């Protein structure tokens, strides 16, 4: 079933620099009604695997 | 003066570079710290010997190596009134570095 260590940042809001990673987690919607919610609906969260 | 703090949220999230002086040393170091602590200062005159200080850092966490080397700074003797030194600092970054 895998090893589940896939963790790909999907999209976030600032393209990366060379050589730079980010240690951190996003509620990253695209912008309506702004939410930090764990919903998946509008409120998409990356880092899937 | 006494070091510098660089990051993005000054926050333990990600890795947040810190420097550290001695009297005779120099500490400089990136790791994820929350908030950095001061200590008690209130002394001007009574006080002439300088020391209970230090321990400012925060917590540990996954940190890299440090720099411990001779200390940048260097003193002369202020003879005859008006003798101080200048000192000039750059920071940027090119390709991460």
């Amino acid at each position: 079933s895998g090893n589940y260590n896939y963790l790909y940042r999907l999209f976030r809001k600032s393209n990366l620099k060379p050589f730079e990673r980010d240690i951190s987690t996003e509620i990253y919607q695209a912008g309506n009604k702004p939410c930090n919610g764990v919903a998946g609906f509008n409120c998409y969260f990356p880092l899937r695997s | 003066i006494r070091g510098w703090i660089f990051g993005t949220t000054l926050d333990s999230k990600t890795q947040s570079l810190l420097i550290v002086n001695n009297a005779t040393n120099v500490v400089i170091k990136v790791c994820e710290f929350q908030f950095c602590n001061d200590p008690f200062l209130d002394h001007k005159n009574n006080k002439s010997w300088m020391e209970s200080e230090f321990r400012v850092y925060s917590s540990a966490n996954n940190c890299t190596f440090e720099y411990v080397s001779q200390p940048f700074l260097m003193d002369l003797e202020g003879k005859q009134g008006n003798f101080k030194n200048l000192r000039e600092f750059v920071f940027k970054n090119i390709d991460g570095y």
